[PDB]
């Protein structure tokens, strides 16, 4: 695997990606 | 945060599995 720039909704597809059924949690900065 | 690094860096598909249930 490579390391990834990603922003926005980019950053949320790969969460999507990774963890798939498992579910993730997007936790942006205030 | 997460969110923040990949964006203003980069970030591995490793870091982001520290974000899953
Ligand atoms: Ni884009």
């Amino acid at each position: 695997f490579v390391n990834q720039h990603l922003c926005g909704s980019h950053l949320v597809e790969a969460l999507y990606l990774v963890c798939g059924e498992r579910g993730f949690f997007y936790t942006p900065k205030a | 945060g997460i969110v923040e690094q990949c964006c203003a860096s980069v970030c591995s598909l490793y870091q982001l599995e520290n974000y899953c249930n």
